[PDB]
């Protein structure tokens, strides 16, 4: 369906189909496709007037989907985004990621868990995010 | 001392009043932040 929509030059609809595809693919423990789709959608939506405000969110997902592979490639990944989209630094996702990285760098599971609890308390977490955070915590 | 004792007891009741007021303001601010976050 996304291929057909792209072939019909009807944008903003194939994007949703690709987002669904990436979200479901990230569930099957195959992260490369999810990262590619998330980054492509985020960079595409960065320049749109209306969609701009949502762009940040996409990046965060990729970062989480990028954290399982290995922690080293996650840190660097964040940098690559922040230089490209400086306003990303303002959102809570950057601070949460930095705190989680600092907590994990020393096997401090308790600090990671407490930060996750606080962020969930301020705003309820999604099942997808809950599952992915649990998976990351296993390490 | 009964005069001072009773007046100090009212002062203690007033301390409880102040604590209640401060805690109520704090809780109101927390709910404040929650709703403001929700709208976005």
């Amino acid at each position: 369906s996304a291929d057909y929509y792209k072939g019909e030059e009807s944008n903003s609809s194939a994007n949703k189909c690709l987002l669904k595809v990436a979200g479901y693919a990230a569930q099957l423990e195959q992260y490369q496709k999810a990262i590619d789709i998330y980054e492509q959608v985020g960079t595409s939506a960065m320049d749109s007037p209306l969609l701009k405000y949502s762009a940040k969110d996409y990046f965060f997902k990729a970062a989480l989907c990028h954290f399982c592979i290995d922690m080293l490639n996650a840190k660097l990944a964040v940098q690559k985004y922040e230089e490209l989209f400086p306003a990303f630094s303002d959102s809570r996702e950057c601070k949460l990621m930095k705190k989680l990285l600092e907590a994990h760098e020393e096997q401090n599971v308790d600090s990671y868990t407490e930060s996750v609890k606080e962020y969930d308390s301020i705003s309820r977490l999604d099942q997808w995010l809950t599952t992915m955070l649990l998976r990351i915590k296993k390490t | 001392m009964a005069e001072d004792a009773d007046m100090r007891n009212e002062l203690e009741e007033m301390q409880r009043r102040a604590d209640q007021l401060a805690d109520e303001s704090l809780e109101s601010t927390r709910r404040m932040l929650q709703l403001v976050e929700e709208s976005k």
